[PDB]
């Protein structure tokens, strides 16, 4: 888990923006330190189904 | 001036890695007549191409007593002409009709260019290296050969001067003669190499040096893999079944520490690392690194160690004077390149008189103040940098500095407060 | 003044030592720590006296507070 | 607060042994709450279980 | 079991051999745990992918 994360830290643009499910989206901003389109807290619905 | 000549050159020129290794073998000799003076000291040039990129220069003489005939080499600017030169002083001088023999060594970085500069997975490795053909000196030569080694046997093209022979990965030149003085002709080659290449971009050395009998010391390394960039998507599969995918790719390095490190630990920015071997030889302690992914052209990677050392290993004591000898830096790794390193030395609070004997030339920041657990006057900081480092520079060097016993008495004291006024406190409620 | 005329220094405490040191202390000075709270609590407007608490009190703060530095080494951060 | 004492400590370091600490002092905020309901044994008690 | 097997899910993929055309493997970790894949770009020459 942490492995890929670093991978992504150094290997790849600083603008790049990740996809994943909602369920990592706090680990990713936190270690890798990219962009990413969900989140946790899922606030908005409507962005969590697209 | 004395009219000295090139006699004999022999040039080594080594390729096997990401550095290009150059040994000359010359005998001075002496043409100059009686009415001449005696030469103490001759000249050495670098070629503008190459002068930026020297990482180190040595001279020694040709004989058993190797330790002792290392010379004194300062760098020096001769007048009209462009280049940088070096003076090198002689043990004895040379009175006319007389030769010695002296070999210089020198070390270039980044002289091999990736060429193609994309290759795939699957794809092998090509660099390029331009030299010269002639020994590059102010004095003319007599005749001169040079023998070049490579990374591997197949060498995609190299220039045909002098009908070189070639056989196995290795290739004759000359010999030569007549050279006039300060020719060149470039060389250049082609071939396969796929030596890793690694260089660290920076890394940043600090030392602290505790009176209760402990020295810790942590270095951060920045690496970056330098080889010919990856293109196309890594295949994992492949490269687990594969041997041969990712030739290039470097999995591991060993870096050998000091003997008497203890408490190794190898960790990163996010948390611990557990894929380190760490191994204790009765001369040093091997330690085994392996990065968290494999790294290939273009990729690059951050990583933190650190260990605790023996004071009496390397402190010494004279009452109130204390000299502690370090080693400048690590063996990190074989060939290793180093851009930029910063050392920080924290002395204990209270040091005074600080000097510092360095080995060569360092630039040296104005000391800092640091503050850690315990300090209030606070703890002097060295702070000196340097770039452009490599294997030849792990020297040793020395700090005196003097300090007092009662300074240490001082920290039980400050603890003890703290504990007696809440006592107080209390009281007085 | 070189290394191999000058001498060599050590901490007069060896490691060894540290593990007894810490326990010793840290028990003296809690064994006084306890009498003097509870001393307090139990004691009235009537039944203290500064002297006895002043004593108790400087007495617990010296033991710990030496005992505190030797557990600080033995853990391993040292000053 | 740490900082300001000299005691220079990660800041990771304070959130990962921040939760231990409190457990302690719930503790004692158990013990006082039983006492009032009750008496002072069954808050002794309370202390133990929550633990 | 035999190759392709799922373990977790105790069977075997009924489809084994397939090729992404929009998606690219950019790295794999040691025991597959986490897969990432590049998005391609458009055709060059327009294409339709
Ligand atoms: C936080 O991160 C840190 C840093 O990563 C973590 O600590 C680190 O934890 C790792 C865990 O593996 C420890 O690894 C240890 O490394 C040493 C060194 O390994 C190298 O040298 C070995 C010496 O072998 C010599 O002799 C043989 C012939 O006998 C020769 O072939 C060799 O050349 C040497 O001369 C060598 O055996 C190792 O080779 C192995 O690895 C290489 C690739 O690295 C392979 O090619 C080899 O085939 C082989 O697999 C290597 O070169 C090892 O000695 C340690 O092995 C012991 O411990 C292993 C478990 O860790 C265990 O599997 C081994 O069998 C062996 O077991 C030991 O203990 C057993 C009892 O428990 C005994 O029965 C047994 O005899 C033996 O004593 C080990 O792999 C790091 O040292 C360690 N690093 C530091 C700095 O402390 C830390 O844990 C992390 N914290 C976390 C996650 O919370
Ligand atoms: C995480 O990524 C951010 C986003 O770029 C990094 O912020 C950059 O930091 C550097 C170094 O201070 C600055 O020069 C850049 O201008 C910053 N960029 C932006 C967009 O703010 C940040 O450094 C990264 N975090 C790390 C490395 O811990």
């Amino acid at each position: 888990f942490r492995e890929a994360y670093y991978w992504l830290r150094h290997n790849t643009p600083e603008d790049a923006k990740v996809m994943s499910w909602w369920d990592y989206g706090y680990q990713i901003t936190a270690m890798a330190n990219r962009t990413i389109l969900v989140d946790n807290n899922t606030w908005n619905n409507t962005h969590i189904s697209r | 001036a004395p009219p000295l000549i090139n006699e004999d050159v022999k040039r080594t020129v080594d390729l096997s890695s990401h550095l290009a290794k150059v040994t000359a073998e010359v005998v001075l000799a002496h043409l100059g007549g009686g009415s001449t003076s005696r030469a103490t000291s001759f000249l050495l040039a670098l070629e503008p191409e190459l002068e930026a990129r020297l990482a180190h220069l040595g001279v020694q003489v040709k004989g058993e007593d190797e330790e002792e005939n290392n010379l004194e080499v300062r760098e020096t600017k001769i007048k009209g002409k462009s280049g940088r030169f070096f003076t090198v002083k002689l043990p004895v001088a040379l009175d006319p009709g007389a030769k010695i023999s002296v070999i210089v060594e020198t070390v270039y970085t980044h002289v091999l260019h990736p060429y193609p500069t994309q290759i795939t997975q699957s794809e092998k490795q090509f660099v390029v290296f331009e030299g010269n053909h002639y020994f590059y000196s102010p004095y003319p030569t007599k005749t001169q050969t040079m023998r070049v080694k490579l990374a591997s046997r197949n060498v995609e093209s190299y220039t045909k001067l002098g009908n070189p022979t070639r056989s196995e990965d290795l290739l004759d030149y000359g010999p030569f003669r007549d050279v006039p003085a300060y020719s060149q002709d470039t060389f250049k080659v082609h071939y396969e190499n796929n030596s890793p290449f690694l260089t660290i971009t920076s890394m940043t050395r600090v030392i602290e040096v505790s009176h209760w009998g402990n020295i810790a010391v942590e270095e951060n390394v920045d690496l970056k893999h330098t080889g010919a960039v990856l293109k196309g998507p890594f295949s994992r599969y492949d490269y687990q079944r594969q041997p041969d995918s990712g030739i290039s790719s470097i999995r591991s390095f060993k870096t050998i520490l000091p003997a008497a490190a203890q408490d190794v630990y190898y960790r990163d920015e996010i948390g611990n690392v557990s894929t380190s071997h760490l191994l204790i030889l009765d001369d040093s302690v091997e330690m085994e690194i392996r990065p968290r992914f494999p790294l290939f052209g273009g990729w690059k990677t951050h990583y933190i160690v650190g260990y605790n050392l023996p004071s009496y290993e390397y402190l010494y004591n004279l009452g109130d004077q204390y000299a502690l000898k370090m080693r400048f830096v690590d063996h990190v790794f074989d060939e290793q390149v180093i851009d930029s390193l910063t050392v920080k030395i924290i002395l204990p609070e209270g040091a005074k008189n600080i000097e510092i004997d360095s080995p060569y030339e360092i630039s040296r920041a104005p000391d800092e103040l640091h503050y850690t657990y315990l300090d209030t006057f606070g703890r002097p900081v060295i702070v000196a940098y340097k770039k452009n480092l490599v294997e030849q520079h792990i020297q040793d060097i020395v700090v005196h500095y003097t300090f007092n016993k009662v300074l240490m008495l001082q920290e039980p004291l400050l603890v003890v407060a703290a504990f007696y006024i809440l006592f107080f406190t209390v009281i007085i409620y | 003044m070189e290394l191999e005329a000058m001498s060599r220094y050590t901490s007069p405490v060896n490691p060894a030592v540290f593990p007894h040191l810490t326990v010793v202390l840290l028990a003296i000075g809690m064994f006084f720590t306890a009498w003097f709270f509870v001393y307090e609590v139990t004691s009235t407007k009537y039944t203290r006296d500064i002297y006895k608490e002043l004593l108790i009190s400087l007495v617990a703060s010296l033991f710990m507070g030496f005992g505190v530095l030797f557990l600080l080494l033995w853990v391993g951060i040292y000053v | 607060v740490l900082h300001f004492f000299h005691i220079t400590i990660d800041i990771r370091n304070v959130c990962v042994f921040l939760a231990p600490l409190f457990s302690s002092f719930t503790t004692i905020v158990t013990y006082h709450l039983t006492k009032e309901l009750k008496d002072a044994g069954a808050g002794l008690l309370a202390a133990a279980m929550i633990a | 079991r035999p190759p392709g097997f799922d373990r977790v899910r105790n069977a075997e993929i009924g489809n084994k051999d397939f090729e992404l055309d929009v998606l690219e493997e950019a790295y794999t970790t040691e025991h597959w745990l986490v897969r990432i894949y590049k998005v391609k770009d458009l055709d060059n020459r327009g294409l339709s992918r």
